[PDB]
This record gives C-alpha cells, sequence and structure tokens, in this order.
C-alpha cells in the first residue's frame, strides 16, 4: 500500500502562494527520488521537479525554477512544494510521484499522488442558478450554471433515478464553472410522476431542488 | 524542449500497437532513459516503462519499451480492450523530465455506437436574467471521439461555447455534453439554432428555431 496522499491545494489569489504537501507511507522514503508533476484543466502533463533523497540535488524544469521550490522532510516523509507569483496559468491538479530506483538500474515513475487541484481565481463563492432543461423515451435535464468554487453534486428525486443519468464535467467560463445533468426517461412519468434534480453547492452552503415541467 | 508523440491511435484487441517519442533535441537515445507512463479514468497514473525497455514490475507483460529509429517506443501486443487509455512518454535530458503531449489509444473493445443528441433551448428563469444557454448533450457513443458545431442561423459559431472532453460512462461508452451561451440580445436577434455531432464521419444534427 504505497500511498501518495497530498495536501495543501485550493483556492489562491493570482500573484498569491501555496505549499502543497506530498506525505509517502508503506515504503522507505529515504531511499527515493521524488518528483512534482502538474496536469493544467485540458492540457496534458507538465513536469515540475525532483529532490535527491538526501535533498543535495534538485532538479526543476527550468522555466519555472523561479516559481516552484521543491523540498523534502525524510523525518516526516512528506515531499513539500512551494508555489509563488502564481498567475492563471498555473491552475492545475498537481501530482507527486515516487521515482523508484528499480534494481539500481533504472528509474520509473511508478505510484502517483491522487492529484491535488490548484486554482489560481480572483472570483468569490457564487452560488449556481440551477435552471430546468426540458422541450418514445424522454430526456430531461438540470442546467446548473455559473458557480464558483467546484465541486457541486447532483441527484434525481433525492438519489433514486440512478438510471438513465448522466452528470457530465463542468466547464469554465468566465471564472465560474457550469455542468448538466440529464436523464432519460419513459415519456410515461413525464408528465406524470414528477422528475426534480436536486444540487449541492458546499461552499456557499446551497442546495436547490428544481422541478421538471413541459414548457 | 519539445518531446512529440501521435495525438491519437486505435487499434482492437489482440492486435500489436505501437506508441512513439520523438523530441525536438535531436535523435532519442538510451541516454535520454524514456518512460512511459499510463493515465486511465479520474486521473490515474501509473508508470509502464522506465529506462527506455524496462517493464515496472506488476505491469502486464504485453507492455515494452524500446527504441525504433530516432524515437523511442511503447509496443502493446495483444492489446486488450483496458488499455484503452492516455498514455505519456518522457525524455530526460540530464538535468530535466519532459513529457510529451500523450497518445489518448482507443481499443475496439466495443461495437460502434453514433452519439445520442438532445439540443435543449434555453429556460425561461434564464432568459429572465437576460442569458441564454442551448445545452447539447451527447450521450452513449463509441469510439469516444466526437466533434461538435453550432449553427445560429447557419453560420458555424467559434466562440462563446464550451464542449466537454469525452467522458466514459457506465456502459463503458462515452458521453459529452456542449454548451452555446448567448447574451438574451444574440438569442432574439437569430431564429435557427443547431448542435452538430461528428462521429466516425457521420454527423448527426439537433436543432430548433426559437
Ligand atoms: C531520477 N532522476 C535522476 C536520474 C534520472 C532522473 C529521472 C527522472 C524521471 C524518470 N527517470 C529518471
Amino acid at each position: 500500500e504505497v500511498k501518495l496522499l497530498e495536501s495543501g491545494g485550493g483556492l489562491v489569489q493570482p500573484g498569491g502562494s501555496l505549499k502543497l504537501s506530498c506525505a509517502a507511507s508503506g515504503f522507505d522514503f529515504t531511499r527515493c527520488w521524488m518528483n512534482w508533476v502538474r496536469q493544467a484543466p485540458g492540457k496534458g502533463l507538465e513536469w515540475i521537479g525532483e529532490i535527491n533523497p538526501d535533498s543535495s540535488t534538485i532538479y526543476y524544469t527550468p522555466s519555472l525554477k523561479d516559481k516552484f521550490i521543491i523540498s523534502r522532510d525524510n523525518a516526516k516523509n512528506t515531499l513539500y512544494l512551494q508555489m509563488s507569483k502564481v498567475r492563471s496559468e498555473d491552475t492545475a491538479l498537481y501530482y507527486c510521484a515516487r521515482v523508484y530506483y528499480y534494481y539500481d538500474y533504472y528509474y520509473a515513475m511508478d505510484y502517483w499522488g491522487q492529484g491535488t487541484s490548484v486554482t489560481v481565481s480572483a472570483a468569490k463563492t457564487t452560488p449556481p442558478s440551477v435552471y430546468p432543461l426540458a422541450p418514445s423515451m424522454v430526456t430531461l435535464g438540470c442546467l446548473v450554471k455559473g458557480y464558483f468554487p467546484e465541486p457541486v453534486t447532483v441527484t434525481w428525486n433525492s438519489g433514486s433515478l440512478s438510471s438513465g443519468v448522466h452528470t457530465f464535467p463542468a466547464v469554465l467560463q468566465s471564472d465560474l464553472y457550469t455542468l448538466s445533468s440529464s436523464v432519460t426517461v419513459p415519456s410515461s412519468p413525464r408528465p406524470s410522476e414528477t422528475v426534480t434534480c436536486n444540487v449541492a453547492h458546499p461552499a456557499s452552503s446551497t442546495k436547490v431542488d428544481k422541478k421538471i415541467a413541459a414548457a | 524542449t519539445v518531446v512529440t508523440q501521435e495525438s491519437a491511435l486505435t487499434t482492437s484487441p489482440g492486435e500489436t500497437v505501437t506508441l512513439t517519442c520523438r523530441s525536438s533535441a535531436g535523435a532519442v537515445t538510451t541516454h535520454n532513459f524514456a518512460n512511459w507512463v499510463q493515465e486511465k479514468p479520474d486521473h490515474l497514473f501509473t508508470g509502464l516503462i522506465g529506462g527506455t525497455n524496462n517493464r515496472v514490475p506488476g505491469v502486464p507483460a504485453r507492455f515494452s519499451g524500446s527504441l525504433i529509429g530516432d524515437k523511442a517506443a511503447l509496443t502493446i501486443t495483444g492489446t486488450q480492450t483496458e488499455d484503452e487509455a492516455i498514455y505519456f512518454c518522457a525524455l530526460w535530458y540530464s538535468n530535466h523530465l519532459v513529457f510529451g503531449g500523450g497518445t489518448k489509444l482507443t481499443v475496439l473493445g466495443q461495437p460502434k455506437s453514433s452519439p445520442s443528441v438532445t439540443l435543449f433551448p434555453p429556460s425561461s428563469e434564464e432568459l429572465e436574467t437576460n442569458k441564454a444557454t442551448l445545452v447539447c448533450t451527447i450521450t452513449d457513443f463509441y469510439p469516444g471521439v466526437v466533434t461538435v458545431d453550432w449553427k445560429v442561423d447557419g453560420t458555424p459559431v467559434t466562440q462563446g461555447m464550451e464542449t466537454t472532453q469525452p467522458s466514459k460512462q457506465s456502459n463503458n461508452k462515452y458521453m459529452m455534453s456542449s454548451y452555446l451561451t448567448l447574451t438574451a440580445r444574440a438569442w432574439e436577434r437569430h431564429s435557427s439554432y443547431s448542435c452538430q455531432v461528428t462521429h466516425e464521419g457521420h454527423t448527426v444534427e439537433k436543432s430548433l428555431s426559437r
């Protein structure tokens, strides 16, 4: 059970600073190089750097050396990443990985952290406007528009309609996120029995219930 | 500086597929210590190869690394359906590691399914806020490569739209959403709205008129 539990991420104001932690468990942290890699919303993987077991060697992607400081505390089996003067371009999921020296023959980035998200934005906590989406079987849905920050949770009829439900990934637009959730139901129960979507936005401490009715 | 991989490759299970990894800085040599990382849905990354041709213990034997000409290679033989995934290569240059852009590998492990498309108009509640969002839900298509075009009175829309990247449904098919956000002025200035979903050469249209 190699565990790489990361923490310290979240919302940070542009120009601000953050320090990410990667707590290693289940292996000898002191015989292993460790790295940091980030994956932005739509782009692929970008290497940040890596650190010696004894921090005698520290490597960085050249263009990032001045914005990031990698470090480790073998006493706490933990790896650190300091971010400074962050811009919106620095929004991404940040991963720590173990770069294990297999058999003293080759390195391999085997075990990866789940990832911690870093969102660089000046935007404020904005609750979602929930809108009903309606015109054989019938396709209904809910538009969960303009919330910040992520996440929001969606269910149908309080988590009873689980068949036919498709909740899609969020999109970003004007600093605000949006997503949708659809449910395909037999044309008999709609209209008929009632379909209502249940949106939850913890950050704003908001929950909304909206019923789908024909235009 | 720039490591390049095929953007996408398609194979069928049991076949052999080879992903390559080229470098702007010259030929790829064993001194670049090519690494291969797999990404599966839910941002799950696992190291496949290190040192160009060494398989990380626990990785199925059908994965192997090598060099081919001036490039590093990832070869999958007897490709399984579970190998549909994204594969990143990473090359070492003395003091930093550079990841390729990634290869989205499609392993045809399901019969081709055409996308089910639904176009919702803006809700009356949203119009009261003077904005109009059309929502195009795209579901139950395989393979998970679709392109989405929006037409307003017949003009290809090029801004004001956000399209979700295909997401793996429970049936192992793929789904996606597309939005067209208009001002209420724009919504009332035009009358014909259509969401076009192109999947494996054929195009599906859903449309509506104000
Ligand atoms: C482990 N680091 C020092 C020598 C090679 C380098 C490295 C980084 C990532 C993958 N393989 C090797």
